[PDB]
């Protein structure tokens, strides 16, 4: 809970299962790891 | 902003009288205590007066220079400073400065060029300099006055061209020596401004 | 200069003149004679003339009988030629006794040398050397196309030479632009200003910063640039594990994928649209499918069709108004299927029945049946009513018996009948097909 930005700088690239026909166990985690998006917050989750 | 903008310069034949106007416009005028700097041609700049605030009595200083000569002046109402410049003589050719402060001089104005000279407008004698046997340049001795201009080959050659700043002789006149550096055949042409009066020098050793 | 020449030269009239005529310089140069000399090229088919009095007018007379531009100058006198050279002072050093040649700058074109040169013959003796040789200006022009000039704008009060610019492109690969001038007769701002606008036309880079400063306008919301949409959709190649699911067979099904397409070309139509239909209920479906019918053009008419009322009565019925250019049945529109049968749709039977009635009736108008729902674009809803489709089914047969009297079907969605006022007119009368 303190402030201390996290700021990453990537590339979209591609990784896992189109998300379109999603995958068997990576179904709903697919989305939160194919994104620019959340390589910053899952990174000031984790530390808070 | 603070612009002090000012007005007043021109020729005049020592013994004339000549108004100065500093038109301040940013700052409230009656706080500061306007003063005027001269910077006579080429050298260091020398203060001529300042007058105190309104508020401040209005107590005009001025030089050992210009005392009993020059009178400095303020309106707020209609917000200008005045150097009221009176029995010139050939000291007072010089850009005169307006500066927002008597001992923290501060925007400056601009710079109106006053020349108190006796001579009239005429155009320059054009004498060329041959070169020893080098350098070619031409000479543009008694005109009066500045404005001035000189090229060589009529403004096509630009390398190696020095206009040396004009020089005053004793008898009020100006005379500038343009000089190209350049192994050889070349033109300068004058164009003395106030008088129009273009004349065009080929030079030969 | 200009002055002084002008003054001096007063006096050479009498003896000769100037001609300007838009003819091919080969006749002229091969016909000139008596003291006669093309005083400039303005062009392939353009040269000015400097040629003596009684042949020099004479010149322009053959030009008259040639249909080319055929004009005795008014302000005739000499030039480019021997009767000025005479005069070495007044005409040749009086007129210009003060110049300061310029620089590189922005390049200039002078002409008696055909090229862009900027020599102390330009500010000093250009006149001497106008006054001697030609003007080649149209070497000059050919030379601007080459470092890339091609809009000319005419600094004068009517076209002569911009008429003459463009037939230096009526024989160039390099069709040049060449704005008309204010023309003979013009002398306002708003002919100025008619020229500043087909200067922009034609690509004179106007600095619209500077027309607007003394006008003390405004800058008001406009409409943004109408990008000209393609359709450049790239479709994924790993489409659900690129194909429909599990892999494929040797086989393959075919499927109904809506696609986007036109409503139709609104066409004005005449005569009747009937809004075939019941009675049961009061419908706004006809109020908003009217409300774009009779402003199609023709008028609205109700045909209240009741369940097998008969393979003939809206047959009559037709007849009875008279020529038709088409019927909306609105039958079919928000209507439970009777849970009996889905076939047994009371609007399926009168579908049918008002086909093989417009058959009958010798009208030979098509048929339009607007559905609620019947069939989807897309799955975002249920089908309201599976046994609606049957008309769809039979509709899509329909056409196959009789391409007149079917026009098609106009799936709407259940409820809402906003679509048809804003579609129904361009549907109907669509070119589309």
């Amino acid at each position: 809970a303190s402030p201390t930005g996290v700021f990453v700088g990537l590339i979209p690239q591609e990784y896992g299962p189109r998300l379109a026909e999603g995958g068997e166990g990576v179904e709903g985690y697919l989305m939160t790891g194919t994104t620019t998006s959340v390589a910053s917050g899952r990174i000031a989750y984790t530390l808070g | 902003e603070v612009q002090l903008v000012q007005s007043g310069g021109g020729l005049v034949q020592p013994g004339r009288s000549l108004r100065l106007s500093c038109t301040a416009s940013g700052f409230t005028f009656g706080d500061y205590a306007m003063s005027w700097v001269r910077q006579a041609p080429g050298k260091g700049l020398e203060w001529v007066g300042f007058i105190r605030s309104k508020a401040y009595g209005g107590t005009t200083e001025y030089a050992a220079s210009v005392k009993g000569r020059f009178t400095i002046s303020r309106d707020d109402s209609k917000s200008i400073a005045y150097l009221q410049m009176n029995s010139l003589k050939t000291e007072d050719t010089a850009v005169y400065y307006c500066t927002r402060g008597g001992t923290l001089f501060d925007y400056w104005g601009q710079g109106t060029l006053v020349t108190v000279s006796s001579a009239s407008t005429k155009g320059p004698s054009v004498f060329p300099l041959a070169p020893s046997s080098a350098a070619l340049g031409c000479l543009v001795k008694d005109y009066f006055p500045e404005p001035v201009t000189v090229s060589w080959n009529s403004g096509a050659l630009t390398s190696g061209v020095h206009t040396f700043p004009a020089v005053l002789q004793s008898s009020g006149l100006y005379s500038l020596s343009s000089v190209v550096t350049v192994p050889s055949t070349y033109i300068c042409n004058v164009n003395h401004k106030p008088s129009n009066t273009k004349v065009d020098k080929k030079v030969e050793p | 200069v200009v002055a002084l020449r002008s003054r001096v030269i007063a006096t050479m009239p009498g003896n000769k003149g100037m001609a300007s005529i838009a003819a091919p310089a080969g006749e002229v140069r091969a016909r000139i004679g008596d003291r006669v000399e093309i005083a400039a090229v303005n062009g392939p088919r353009s040269v000015v003339v400097a040629g003596d009095s009684d042949e020099l007018d004479r010149l322009v007379a053959s030009c008259t009988t040639e249909c080319i531009r055929a004009k005795r100058l008014a302000v005739d006198y000499a030039s480019h030629s021997s009767h000025v050279e005479t005069i070495r002072d007044a005409l040749h050093a009086e007129l210009g006794e003060d110049f300061h040649p310029l620089p590189g700058f922005v390049p200039f074109f002078s002409t008696v040398t055909g090229r862009w040169t900027q020599p102390d013959e330009l500010d000093a003796g250009y006149w001497y050397r106008n006054l001697r040789r030609t003007v080649r200006f149209a070497d000059a022009v050919r030379a601007l196309a080459e470092q890339g000039y091609r809009t000319f704008l005419e600094v004068s009060a009517h076209p002569i030479l911009t008429a003459a610019i463009e037939e230096i492109g009526d024989g160039s690969g390099a069709d040049l632009s060449a704005i008309h001038s204010l023309r003979r007769g013009d002398g306002s701002l708003a002919d100025f200003g008619e020229a500043l606008s087909r200067a922009f036309a034609a690509g004179v880079a106007v600095d619209w910063e500077s027309v607007h400063l003394g006008t003390g306008a405004r800058r008001v919301p406009l409409p943004t640039y109408p990008f000209q949409r393609e359709r450049v959709w790239l479709e994924p190649k790993p489409v659900a594990r690129r194909s429909t699911e599990v892999d494929e067979v040797s086989a393959l099904r075919y499927r109904i994928e809506w696609r986007p397409t036109g409503a139709g070309e609104p066409a004005r139509l005449d005569g009747t649209w009937l809004v075939a239909k019941y009675a049961g209920t009061a419908d706004e479906t006809s109020t908003a499918a009217r409300e774009a019918l009779e402003s199609a053009g023709a008028r609205v008419r109700e045909l209240v069709v009741d369940a097998r009322c008969g393979r003939d009565e809206l047959a009559e019925r037709l007849r009875s108004v008279g020529e038709v250019a088409g019927v909306l049945s609105l039958l079919a529109v928000d209507e439970a299927e009777p849970e009996e049968a889905p076939l047994a749709l009371a609007s399926l039977a009168d579908t049918l029945s008002l086909v093989q009635a417009m058959v009958s009736a010798e009208l030979g108008c098509p048929l339009w049946t607007v559905t609620e729902s019947a069939v989807a674009t897309g799955p975002f809803e249920r089908v309201r009513n599976a046994a609606h489709g049957a008309l769809w089914g039979v509709g899509r047969v329909i056409a196959l018996e009789n391409p007149a009297v079917w026009g098609g079907l106009v799936d709407v969605p259940a409820g809402s009948v906003a679509e048809l006022a804003r579609h129904l007119a361009a549907v109907v009368s669509g070119g589309a097909g």
